[PDB]
RNA sequence: UGGAGAGUUUGAUCCUGGCUCAGGGUGAACGCUGGCGGCGUGCCUAAGACAUGCAAGUCGUGCGGGCCGCGGGGUUUUACUCCGUGGUCAGCGGCGGACGGGUGAGUAACGCGUGGGUGACCUACCCGGAAGAGGGGGACAACCCGGGGAAACUCGGGCUAAUCCCCCAUGUGGACCCGCCCCUUGGGGUGUGUCCAAAGGGCUUUGCCCGCUUCCGGAUGGGCCCGCGUCCCAUCAGCUAGUUGGUGGGGUAAUGGCCCACCAAGGCGACGACGGGUAGCCGGUCUGAGAGGAUGGCCGGCCACAGGGGCACUGAGACACGGGCCCCACUCCUACGGGAGGCAGCAGUUAGGAAUCUUCCGCAAUGGGCGCAAGCCUGACGGAGCGACGCCGCUUGGAGGAAGAAGCCCUUCGGGGUGUAAACUCCUGAACCCGGGACGAAACCCCCGACGAGGGGACUGACGGUACCGGGGUAAUAGCGCCGGCCAACUCCGUGCCAGCAGCCGCGGUAAUACGGAGGGCGCGAGCGUUACCCGGAUUCACUGGGCGUAAAGGGCGUGUAGGCGGCCUGGGGCGUCCCAUGUGA
């Protein structure tokens, strides 16, 4: 009685949950870069930073994310992790920072 | 509204169709009826203005 | 269609012979010689002064009822001469005579605009080698109007066509009596007829 | 090219932002009289400097805030709290219209 | 794509297109960024064919792209005669 | 190159002033009448409710299977695979479904119109430019499996390929933080650190082609913002809590009070806020001498909506008419065991209404989607159908034909009229019959050349045997309005303030050019009238272009706020104003 591309929403269906899955994934993720920022333990923090930063880029590729939104996010984040460490912290590495 | 020409056949409920035109003579009157329209017939062995009047072209002949 | 039946009623009720029938019209007796008064019961009655539309109305139809149209094609033809150039009015009577039916009435290949008409309608004449069967054509210079082939005989043509010669065709005009054709040469001048109607009143009626 | 007005400064009582007051003169469509108009504008003071008589230029520019998409450009004459009144009675005389 | 392409003008039984630039999902008589001469394919007239040739290659260039009977009459054209 | 007026207040005059007609226009409708063709045009009312068909699909040059085939791999007893081969049904993946099509409800607003902005932004497919495709793992359908359901089917159980998914890697190149560099509102350049790429399928195979991934351009299409313009009621005069600004955040392709905190107390309005009423806006269109006034229907541009509402997903792109979830209203199916639908798409039905059509043909052409391409889909479109709804073109004949029959009208009974009208005589010949017969169609493809440039060669016409061409060939529908003045066209009879007419002034009271019929006449003609509405006339809202002593109109008189207006001279500024050039004005 109708057309069988209603597909195109059952297609969208797995875009949906798979873009949404590592959509979750990023933020908890990054999540624990700021708190870490936050506690003085600049060393862990970076190695999330740098995983959050792999994160994104690795979706910005797809259909999930795109365009500065990557860029919005990736600025925001290391515009502000950074801007934790300034309470001491010491920048345990450059390993995400072009310091 | 005005019933116009040489009578007519409208009883009581019998639908009708509005025109537009005052009387003047008849004050409160600003509607005619059209003739053979509906309930409201034409003017019998009328052979003028049958126009108006719903009347139809009569045969002259045979 | 067209105005059909009572002619030479109009020779008069203008008042003014008008040459609409063949020979009739021309010749001692053309509605008017006999009765050169109006038509019907109140003919030979006095008549009361007219009025100035009265004047200017008789003058128009007098002008269309000469060349025989419908008011619908007559006026159109009024705009166009009104929009037109300079004297945008008495260029009219041009446009007026480069109708096809019209020409071949000048043209003497018939003798009633109204016979003109039934040849060009069934056909029987021809532009630039063309079977052209439309009365309202707005011929123009250097066109050619010739009799078809298939007709080119016909008793019809021959007596129409002969006695032609006698007079000088008009001046925008031109004819091989023999090779059966005319030419559309000018546009004729307000000069080249001085019609029995007074075109400027026209106008003025027009301009209700 | 970004539009360029010229008004005078009738409210600095926003914090870094400021009321800027714009006249036009042009005639009248139908009646050809030269008339006037006026526009307010709420113009950027990310510094606030400008004030209270300030007859200043302003230019469009990317919405700061809703309402507030005019930075000011230069002071051009300073101290005019005399057309500053006019706005003032104008707006005072508003209070003798109330339907009452 | 942008593309080149025949509108159709004139009357019923009496075709008289206008070759044109437009976006593909315009209407096939929708608005147009610039035309580029006509086309009466009943050969009514001389003038049953015209184009900027210039501009016709420009747009080509840029990356417009006319319709399977649409480069026949550019082709028709030499638009495509690259000399040697 | 463009401008006219008339009727009616009086016994009469001049003036004011209103009512009224003559003009043009319409998506029309209604009455009488109705021949043809063409090109247009047709739910203006219930954005009310809809039976039925159809309007969006495509590729086996992504992948795996079903069956049919396909020949024949090949056989310890009806096949067997083996691809390929087709084609096949779907599933997988890919692109389009966001265009096209309809509608005008909502909307007084940056919706539109016009001119600009973005150092504040995205743009798939197309084109150009720079570099790469190094390798490694896996899931779900399909098939199978049982369960459940009436179906709609549905859950669960089990394998599997790719251009599906993941990871490692590569890095031209890109992104992010800090730096300086230039430039300047987040533009450009670079330094370091850290993150990012993938794909294969088909062969005239050993070479090419269709695709893949990063970056910069181009072009096209946009998003947001700004200035100016855009209806009626002040008998709506005051409005405002995200209200106004700030700070910092959240969010987006990106600005912003867009959202959220916190801080400040601002923001708006007689230049008309707020409220109410109506309306989609424009190019245009109608009228008008113009200035204006009126209008937005077909066509084109944009906005908005898809039963009433809300919401997000996928995606380059939508918050999506023929995609999805929810609520409501309504209608339908059902073994009732429960489920289903969204015509403002094309036709069509109903209801409402004064009123608006075929449930037609074809993708032949144009255009659009998919594909290498054949080819497929296309109620877009190209045609046909219905309606005098409009414009246009054409016919119902032409020449002859009487001092001018008959009949019918008047008549001062002498006559006059209809009237060359008919008859009648010649001529042509709409229709109809026969034959022929299109244009609209040249490309995609095919040959050679490299499938490029090129010549060249080939298929296809729904409309349709239609128009048009030839021959033959028949005198073949006319109606409607008016005839007191304005306003063109007059006489008998009937009627007797009755029956009746009327746009205004007014006609009818036993002699009516005003009623009714008749004869005759005027006016248009497959049309003629009427009604409704817009403009004109109306210089009667008067800017062009008017008035206020007695015709309607000076505030009862002051003082004065805003506002409007402003004397004589010389400078600077050049806002208005004026000129030129240029872009824009589709
Ligand atoms: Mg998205
Ligand atoms: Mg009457
Ligand atoms: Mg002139
Ligand atoms: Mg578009
Ligand atoms: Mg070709
Ligand atoms: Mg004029
Ligand atoms: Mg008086
Ligand atoms: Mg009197
Ligand atoms: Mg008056
Ligand atoms: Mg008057
Ligand atoms: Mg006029
Ligand atoms: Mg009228
Ligand atoms: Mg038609
Ligand atoms: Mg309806
Ligand atoms: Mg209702
Ligand atoms: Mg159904
Ligand atoms: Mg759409
Ligand atoms: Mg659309
Ligand atoms: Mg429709
Ligand atoms: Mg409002
Ligand atoms: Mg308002
Ligand atoms: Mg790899
Ligand atoms: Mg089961
Ligand atoms: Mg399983
Ligand atoms: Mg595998
Ligand atoms: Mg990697
Ligand atoms: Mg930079
Ligand atoms: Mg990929
Ligand atoms: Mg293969
Ligand atoms: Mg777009
Ligand atoms: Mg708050
Ligand atoms: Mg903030
Ligand atoms: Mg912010
Ligand atoms: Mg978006
Ligand atoms: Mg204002
Ligand atoms: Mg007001
Ligand atoms: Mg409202
Ligand atoms: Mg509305
Ligand atoms: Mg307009
Ligand atoms: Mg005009
Ligand atoms: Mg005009
Ligand atoms: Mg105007
Ligand atoms: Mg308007
Ligand atoms: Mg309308
Ligand atoms: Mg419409
Ligand atoms: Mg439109
Ligand atoms: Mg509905
Ligand atoms: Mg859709
Ligand atoms: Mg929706
Ligand atoms: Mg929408
Ligand atoms: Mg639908
Ligand atoms: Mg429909
Ligand atoms: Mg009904
Ligand atoms: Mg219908
Ligand atoms: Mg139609
Ligand atoms: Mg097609
Ligand atoms: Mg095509
Ligand atoms: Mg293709
Ligand atoms: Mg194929
Ligand atoms: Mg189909
Ligand atoms: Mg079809
Ligand atoms: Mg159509
Ligand atoms: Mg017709
Ligand atoms: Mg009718
Ligand atoms: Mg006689
Ligand atoms: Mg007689
Ligand atoms: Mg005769
Ligand atoms: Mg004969
Ligand atoms: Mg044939
Ligand atoms: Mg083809
Ligand atoms: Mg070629
Ligand atoms: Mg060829
Ligand atoms: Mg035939
Ligand atoms: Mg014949
Ligand atoms: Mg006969
Ligand atoms: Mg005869
Ligand atoms: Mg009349
Ligand atoms: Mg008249
Ligand atoms: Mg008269
Ligand atoms: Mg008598
Ligand atoms: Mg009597
Ligand atoms: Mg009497
Ligand atoms: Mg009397
Ligand atoms: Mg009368
Ligand atoms: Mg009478
Ligand atoms: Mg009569
Ligand atoms: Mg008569
Ligand atoms: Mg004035
Ligand atoms: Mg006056
Ligand atoms: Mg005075
Ligand atoms: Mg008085
Ligand atoms: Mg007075
Ligand atoms: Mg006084
Ligand atoms: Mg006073
Ligand atoms: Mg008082
Ligand atoms: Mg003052
Ligand atoms: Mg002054
Ligand atoms: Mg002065
Ligand atoms: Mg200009
Ligand atoms: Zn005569």
């Amino acid at each position: 009685r109708n057309l069988s591309a209603l597909k195109r929403h059952r297609q969208s269906l797995k875009r949906r949950l798979r873009n949404k899955a590592k959509k979750s994934a990023i933020k908890t993720l990054s999540k624990k870069a700021i708190q870490l920022a936050q506690e003085g333990k600049a060393e862990e923090a970076l190695k999330i930073m740098r995983k959050a930063e792999s994160l994104i880029d690795k979706a910005a590729k797809g259909s999930t994310l795109h365009k500065n939104a990557a860029a919005r996010r990736k600025s925001r984040l290391m515009r502000k992790v950074r801007q934790l460490l300034e309470a001491a912290g010491a920048p345990l590495i450059g390993g995400g920072l072009s310091a | 509204a005005y019933i116009p020409g040489e009578g007519h056949n409208l009883q009581e409920h019998s639908v009708v169709l509005i025109r537009g035109g005052r009387v003047k003579d008849l004050p409160g009157v600003r509607y005619h009826i059209v003739r053979g329209v509906y309930d409201a017939a034409g003017v019998k062995d009328r052979k003028k203005s049958r126009s108006k009047y719903g009347t139809k072209k009569p045969k002259e002949a045979a | 269609g067209r105005y059909i039946g009572p002619v030479c009623r109009l020779c008069r009720r203008e008042g003014v012979k008008l040459y609409l029938k063949g020979e009739r019209c021309y010749s001692p007796k053309c509605a008017m010689e006999r009765r050169p008064y109006p038509p019907g019961q109140h003919g030979q009655k006095r008549a009361r002064r007219p009025s100035d539309y009265a004047v200017r109305l008789r003058e128009k139809q007098k002008l269309r009822r000469i060349y025989g149209i419908s008011e619908r094609q007559f006026r159109n033809l009024f705009e166009e001469a009104s929009k037109k150039k300079g004297v945008t009015g008495s260029v009219f009577l041009g446009l007026l005579e480069s109708r096809l039916d019209n020409v071949v009435y000048r043209l003497g290949f018939a003798v009633s605009r109204r016979q003109a008409r039934q040849l060009v309608r069934h056909g029987h004449i021809t532009v630039n080698g063309r079977r052209v069967d439309l009365p309202s054509y707005r011929v123009r210079p250097g066109d050619e109007i010739a009799v078809a082939e298939k007709s080119r005989n016909l008793e019809l043509i021959r007596q129409n066509l002969e006695a032609m010669k006698g007079r000088k065709v008009g001046p925008w005009l031109s004819l091989d009596v023999e090779g059966m054709k005319g030419k559309f040469l000018r546009l004729p001048d307000r000069e080249d007829l001085a019609l029995p109607v007074n075109e400027q009143l026209v106008i003025e009626f027009y301009s209700r | 090219p970004k539009k360029v007005l010229t008004g005078v400064v009738v409210s600095d009582k926003m914090q870094k932002t400021v009321t800027v007051l714009v006249e036009r003169q042009f005639p009248h469509p139908l009646y050809g009289k030269v008339i006037k108009r006026s526009k307010k504008y709420l113009a950027h003071d990310p510094e606030e400097k400008y004030k209270l008589g300030d007859v200043v230029e302003i230019i469009e520019s990317r919405p700061i805030s809703k309402r507030k998409r005019f930075r000011v450009l230069r002071l051009v004459e300073s101290g005019r709290m005399d057309l500053v009144e006019k706005y003032l009675i104008r707006r005072q005389n508003y209070e003798s219209l109330s339907k009452r | 794509m942008v593309k080149i392409r025949l509108a159709r003008f004139g009357s019923k039984h009496n075709p008289h297109y206008r070759i044109v630039v437009t976006d593909a999902r315009r209407k096939r008589d929708g608005k147009y960024i610039e035309k580029i001469g006509y086309y009466d394919p009943r050969k009514t007239t001389p003038d049953w064919l015209k184009v900027d040739v210039e501009r016709a290659r420009y747009w080509l260039s840029v990356g417009a792209q006319p319709t399977d009977t649409a480069r026949r009459l550019l082709r028709q054209a030499g638009v495509f005669r690259q000399e040697a």
